[PDB]
């Protein structure tokens, strides 16, 4: 039966400054079924308290979630988000990268 | 809000 | 502009591991308003935007009950389904529902809606005239034909034509500045060198709502349509929303390039241009 794989995008609500507090996302969407799992991550070990808004779906059916959690840039720290789901061979990682 | 006969059985 | 009423439903079963889950979210416009999930510390209707907090008691108790009744008759209807295509009752299923009003800028009713689907496929919709339905398979003719035959065949129509409507005319007052200003894009161009003869433009779009934008690169006077990365729109974590498209151009010749603009909250579209500092 139908089996969407998430799209991944990982991004802050404000413009990264080293420092200031922000907002980290990780948002997945276009994917089928609903049953899927995603940490943030720093620097390669998840993130305590991450929120994540309530399952919806797109005009094709196709489900999204954006998962969150406070953060602070440092030029440093590696973040990034870790998304697992019934079509993908093994947990993928996607890194976070201030420009994008 | 919601229509309650939206609950109505498929 | 035109406005939107929709409540999404997912109902997914989970043999083995639980009774089946219910979530309702609903939404006017791009903006979230309300909440409910079945495996909840309590199950409640839960509210999700200011503007809906002003309603009283007597509110979040209905929109509680009919979702908790939600959750009791879409594992009903999934075991029909499941009865309907033959199915194990080992297999975990999804249902999912849209519905809702849209009404004109003057608030005169435009279309109603009520679409279903079933393990992702398309399942029954409901028609233009909202009371005749059209059905993916002979499954859904089953559906159909109790849906139609229904006593309360013309109040399922009266609700899209009445009370949802209704209702969205109100929540577009309580919450007139929060739903019915657009918020511009904070726009910025960004640029990013690739090589020594390379660089990529990349044109921001952050903080807008509603989420519908068009984003356009324009080398001189035409569109690098086929040249221009574009990422999907993405929500902020605020309501409001993100994207920005980029394009590779000639590391000396970055005034070639325009990055267009439209939105509701625009007056005129705007086009920016690399602006080095």
């Amino acid at each position: 039966m139908i089996q969407r794989t998430p799209k991944i995008q990982v991004y802050s609500r404000h413009p990264a400054e080293n420092g200031k507090s922000n907002f980290l996302n990780c948002y997945v969407s276009g994917f089928h079924p609903s049953d899927i799992e995603v940490d943030l991550l720093k620097n390669g070990e998840r993130i305590e308290k991450v929120e994540h808004s309530d399952l919806s779906f797109s005009k094709d059916w196709s489900f999204y979630l954006l998962y969150y959690t406070e953060f602070t840039p440092t030029e440093k720290d590696e973040y990034a988000c870790r998304v697992n789901h019934v079509t993908l061979s093994q947990p993928k990682i996607v890194k976070w990268d201030r420009d994008m | 809000a919601q229509d309650i006969y939206r609950a109505s059985y498929y | 502009g035109s406005h939107s009423m929709r409540y999404f439903y997912t109902a997914m079963s989970r043999p083995g591991r639980g009774e089946p889950r219910f979530i309702a979210v609903g939404y006017v416009d791009d903006t979230q308003f309300v909440r409910f999930d079945s495996d909840a510390a309590s199950p409640r209707m839960a509210p999700r935007a200011p503007w809906i907090e002003q309603e009283g008691p007597e509110y979040w108790d209905r929109e509680t009950q009919i979702s908790k009744t939600n959750t009791q008759t879409y594992r009903e209807s999934l075991r029909n389904l499941r009865g309907y295509y033959n199915q194990s009752e080992a297999g975990s299923h999804t249902l999912q529902r849209m519905y809702g009003c849209d009404v004109g800028p003057d608030g005169r009713l435009l279309r109603g809606h009520d679409q279903s689907a079933y393990d992702g496929k398309d399942y029954i919709a409901l028609n233009e005239d909202l009371s005749s339905w059209t059905a993916a398979d002979t499954a859904a003719q089953i559906t159909q034909r109790k849906w139609e035959a229904a006593r309360e065949a013309e109040q399922w129509r009266a609700y899209l034509e009445g009370l949802c409507v209704e209702w969205l005319r109100r929540y577009l007052e309580n919450g007139k500045e929060t739903l019915q200003r657009a918020d511009p894009p904070k726009t910025h161009v960004t640029h990013h060198p690739i090589s020594d003869h390379e660089a990529t433009l990349r044109c921001w779009a952050l903080g807008f709502y509603p989420a519908e934008i068009t984003l356009t690169w324009q080398r001189d006077g035409e569109d690098q349509t086929q040249d221009t990365e574009l990422v999907e729109t993405r929500p902020a974590g605020d309501r409001t929303f993100q994207k920005w498209a980029a394009v590779v151009v000639p590391s000396g010749e970055e005034q070639r390039y325009t990055c267009h603009v439209q939105h509701e909250g625009l007056p005129k579209p705007l086009t920016l241009r690399w602006e080095p500092s």
